[PDB]
């Protein structure tokens, strides 16, 4: 039963006090609170909305030690300056109020003061503009709650499509669907994990079930395997074809997403709780959002037909770059920003590809290792990376197996847009009854 | 009434309307350079933001567990 103390606390004795009840610590409520507190505030700080990262944990089942069941969290201890109360409502139904916050102001519910004392842990700054609870916050508490959440989403949608489940198809791609011998363009629209030594090799290649909708049709396709999807710059697209040409639109366009402000080497550390059974490292929940440089960073961007990312693995040119490096396959994406000239940099490492037919690798390369005869080396000294323009980057670079053939229709990427939906167009994308029916269609195979 | 039930069991499968880079941020200036340039070495001084989504590194947080 692992117990949660807080390091800091804004809390002020002399906000405290239709009667009100002090239930002290050792009241069966308050320990229910602090129980409640605990294990949602685990939740949030080691997952986050999005996360994925249980299902690889209990499929990976088959410094400080601690167990992952955050079900079991709880507050030591209210945050300093905090005391609870039971109040009497003509509704009836018991309220239970906590008093601290400088504003002078209750906490009316556990839910309320969740939001607060997640900026308590989290925010190391301790600055009171990026607190999303009521109090701070009042009524910009929606958007601000949303935005998080949507950050949430974002970050373990990068990790996913970098470290979880990277060899996949990524939600917004445009890509090649092959059904009954008929190639059908389509956009990747939502995707779920299938509910299950080789089954972790399987995972790997297919985790997801994909669900799509045509491009040039209001045609939904449903319950899709990579295995009959294939990438955008497999096959080329017929310029007399009418409804090609949606897609022809969207592939032109590029948009960068997720704008964030890099971390100082100050709050970092190495991962200090991991799991006591098997030493899994935990996932902590990154809070970006803060105040700085004249560069914008952003999570990730799509190129035409694919998305890309952070962690990631992409294609650049080779033709300008010395002899050293032109054994080049890909660049390990570490940063994304817009410089100063407003020009879109990608920073990373550049490494080449063995085809033979572990410590120091990303997990994605571990496990392309451990699964074919592929071998990967850096071609430059460890402490230093490179940095290209946004021009020299060809697309994404896939796993050996992901592709039969290979990838030579390069499309112009020429337009840039503020959105995906925004170059997709809201008349080409899917429409409420599309999430009924996926639904129904994943309603018993889908992981939860 | 009924589409709130829905989203909330596609939540529970990890879907959702949304994810990144579907909608405007806002609810720009950036532009794709030159091709064919130099590519330019630069330090690795501190942890780079694609460690953070590796794990490899992590966030200081403001908490105490034992
Ligand atoms: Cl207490
Ligand atoms: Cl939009
Ligand atoms: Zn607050």
């Amino acid at each position: 039963m692992p117990a949660i103390t807080c390091v800091w606390s804004d809390g002020r004795s002399d906000t405290w006090p239709p009667s009100l009840k002090p239930l002290p610590h050792q009241d069966s409520k308050n320990l229910l609170y602090r129980q409640i507190c605990g294990r949602l505030l685990a939740q949030h700080v080691f997952g986050g909305a999005g996360s994925t990262q249980p299902i690889l944990n209990q499929l990976c089942k088959r410094q400080i030690y601690l167990t992952d069941s955050f079900e079991n969290y709880y507050l030591a201890s209210l945050p300093t300056n905090y005391q609870l109360y039971q109040r009497d409502s003509g509704n009836g139904k018991r309220e239970f109020w906590l008093y601290g916050h400088p504003s002078g102001r209750p906490f009316r519910s556990v839910n309320d003061f969740l939001h607060h004392l997640y900026w308590l842990i989290s925010d190391l700054t301790r600055n009171e503009s990026t607190c999303c609870c009521v109090l701070c916050s009042g009524n910009m508490t929606r958007v601000r709650k949303n935005l998080q959440k949507e950050n949430e989403r974002m970050f373990h949608e990068c990790k996913d499509d970098t470290y979880t489940w990277p060899s996949s198809y990524r939600l917004g791609e445009v890509v090649w669907i092959d059904i009954n011998n008929e190639l059908i363009p389509a956009i990747i629209v939502a995707r779920n994990l299938i509910n299950y030594v080789k089954l972790i090799s399987d995972t790997f290649v297919e985790p997801y079930q994909y669900h799509c909708k045509q491009l040039g049709n209001s045609r939904y396709y449903f319950d899709m395997a990579a295995a009959d999807i294939e990438p955008w710059s497999r096959h080329p697209l017929d310029l007399q074809k009418q409804e090609h040409l949606v897609a022809h639109s969207i592939c032109q366009t590029w948009n960068l997403f997720g704008i964030f402000q890099p971390l100082e080497g100050i709050d970092m550390e190495e991962p200090k709780f991991h799991d006591e059974n098997y030493s899994i490292p935990l996932t902590v929940l990154p809070t970006f959002g803060g105040e700085s440089s004249l560069d914008d960073h952003f999570y990730g961007i799509f190129r035409g037909a694919e998305k890309l990312w952070i962690n990631d693995l992409c294609v650049i040119s080779t033709s300008s770059l010395p002899s050293v490096l032109q054994k080049t396959s890909f660049m390990y994406i570490s940063d994304i920003y817009v410089n100063e000239d407003d020009i879109v940099c990608f920073q990373g490492s550049l490494w080449t590809q063995i085809d033979k037919n572990l410590k120091e690798l990303p997990r994605r390369l571990q496990m392309v290792s451990k699964l074919s005869n592929t071998y990967f080396r850096c071609l430059h000294d460890k402490s230093v990376e490179y940095v290209c323009p946004f021009a020299d980057v060809l697309g994404r670079w896939y796993e050996p197996w992901f592709v039969k053939g290979d990838l030579n229709y390069t499309s112009e990427v020429k337009e840039r847009t503020s959105s995906r939906l925004s170059a997709v167009g809201s008349e080409n994308w899917v429409d409420d009854d599309f999430y009924e029916y996926l639904l129904s269609e994943i309603d018993m195979v889908s992981a939860v | 009434q009924s589409k709130d039930k829905i989203i909330a069991a596609l939540a529970k499968r990890n879907v959702y309307k949304s994810f990144a880079g579907l909608y405007d941020s806002k609810g720009n200036y950036a532009r794709v350079g030159r091709h064919g340039s130099f590519i330019l070495p630069v330090s690795k001084s501190v942890p780079t933001p694609s460690l953070l989504i590796e794990g490899s590194i992590v966030q200081r947080k403001n908490i105490k567990i034992e």
